[PDB]
């Protein structure tokens, strides 16, 4: 039904290969490949027709090259990757009839100098304000991340083992620990607001989930902390009667 | 030789007004155009396509015009949500060849209405055994906005609409904290014009 693209993110070191999978909208015979930098648009990689690759950007390195064997599935493999390299890597397919195009979620790829800068993020629950339930008769959890690097995280509220997304709300970009410093760690946060009845029933359990998208178990790591994997790092609160 | 300009770069708008986004293209030899909505981090979503001949097309609240001599296209977006916000991309495919030319998009907010405006900081503790609290500024009207500290060691989050859609209750907050010692949540939003009456609770 949908454009899927197979991985969500990628950690690289310069100088690695790397390969990324898409798959169209079941018998879409236009494929498109394209890649975006955050604040700006789109810009056109490769266009195949079948199998076909009628179209490429003159511009693009020889280092990235596409194919779509039997039409269908299309894979693009960056050689020997740059930190220019760094971007969303959009998918796209087509319809021979009409010119509507459609989109994968992307590839985020993140090439870096050294991968001793990478970290994941701690979390932590910040439990409603007695002055706020007496105030409002509603109650504000937040969930703090910080210290993680590079920036490729998820947020998620749990109440009671199921999402909600009632009440929630993620700021939209993390903030710099150090904004002047290129490498600077990052932080995020995020609220999650319920009735203050809720908040007082101890058997109501809260948990903030931070996915982190970091290394992988391929990747050299010589340091003596742990290996910054992509994992999630959560906290978690219970209600309390008052 | 394409260039597709989009204005404004950016666009802040209360609730419940209709919008306009404009996409220019200095190439008129155009074969469609196509507008797309971007929830950042993520792919685009087609919203509109309308075919070099056209000069209209619709989709609910959505209404976009092309004129393709004059080089313009507009995107009308009639009683805005808070859930309307996002990045609005405009591209063009050209005459004889297959790939789409993108505009580098509008990021779209839309502020909430809010109706009962109540605004304070309050003082949040760490569930996890320690020393740690942050500070929330909350309830403020959309007209407010959250300025950075003066002090470096102060850390403070852009503003945040969260919605409690059984309640019918939209909510605008900010997040401020930081290690050093003379950080208190009466002094944390000092820099930020905030209303006269906002709220600071006595101990807890």
């Amino acid at each position: 039904t949908g454009v899927s693209q197979n991985p969500r993110h990628k950690i690289t070191k310069r100088g690695q290969n790397v390969t990324f999978r898409c798959d169209p909208i079941s018998e879409h015979n236009r494929l498109y490949w394209y890649r975006q930098t955050l604040g700006q648009g789109p810009e056109f990689l490769t266009y195949f027709q079948n199998e076909a690759q009628l179209e490429k950007s003159r511009l693009l390195s020889d280092r990235f090259s596409a194919e779509r064997p039997k039409g269908s599935f299309s894979t693009l493999e960056i050689q020997r990757t740059e930190q220019g390299d760094s971007a969303m890597y959009l998918c796209a397919s087509s319809s021979w009839d009409t010119g509507e195009l459609f989109f994968g979620e992307g590839s985020r790829l993140t090439v870096l100098e050294d991968l001793k800068n990478v970290f994941p993020p701690e979390v932590a629950v910040f439990e409603p304000s007695e002055a706020e339930i007496s105030h409002t008769q509603k109650a504000t959890l937040v969930c703090l991340a910080t210290g993680f690097y590079p920036d490729h995280v998820e947020l998620s509220w749990w109440v009671n083992g199921k999402e909600v997304h009632s009440g929630v709300c993620t700021d939209p970009q993390p903030l710099k620990e150090q904004p002047a410093l290129n490498d600077s760690r990052y932080a995020l946060s995020s609220r999650l607001r319920v009735s203050a009845t809720f908040w007082q029933n101890p058997r109501n359990h809260f948990r903030c989930q931070v996915q982190f998208y970091g290394l992988s178990e391929n990747d050299e790591w010589t340091q003596d902390r742990a290996k910054p994997v992509t994992q999630i790092v959560s906290a978690e609160a219970w209600g309390r009667a008052d | 030789k394409q260039e597709v300009t989009q204005i404004p770069a950016a666009l802040s708008v209360p609730e419940g007004e209709n919008l306009v986004l404009n996409c220019s293209f200095t190439d008129s030899a155009i074969y469609n155009l196509q507008w797309f909505r971007q929830d950042p981090g993520k792919g685009l979503t087609s919203l509109l396509l309308i075919q070099s001949s056209q000069r209209e097309q619709t989709s609910g609240r959505l209404n976009a015009s092309l004129d393709k001599s004059s080089g313009r296209s507009t995107l009308y977006i009639a009683a805005s949500q808070p859930g309307d916000s996002a990045t609005y991309l405009c591209a063009v495919r050209m005459d004889s060849s297959y790939k789409l030319i993108f505009g580098s998009g509008t990021r779209l907010l839309v502020r909430p209405d809010i109706q009962n405006p109540d605004p304070a900081v309050y003082q949040l503790r760490d569930s996890k055994s320690s020393d740690k609290s942050v500070c929330l500024f909350t309830d403020f009207d959309s007209q407010t906005n959250v300025s950075q500290s003066k002090d470096s060691d102060v850390y403070i989050t852009d503003k945040c609409v969260l919605d409690m859609r059984s309640m019918d209750f939209k909510s605008n907050s900010a997040v401020a904290w930081s290690n050093k010692s003379d950080f208190a949540c009466a002094n944390a939003f000092n820099n930020s014009i905030i209303p006269e009456d906002t709220f600071f609770p006595s101990p807890e």
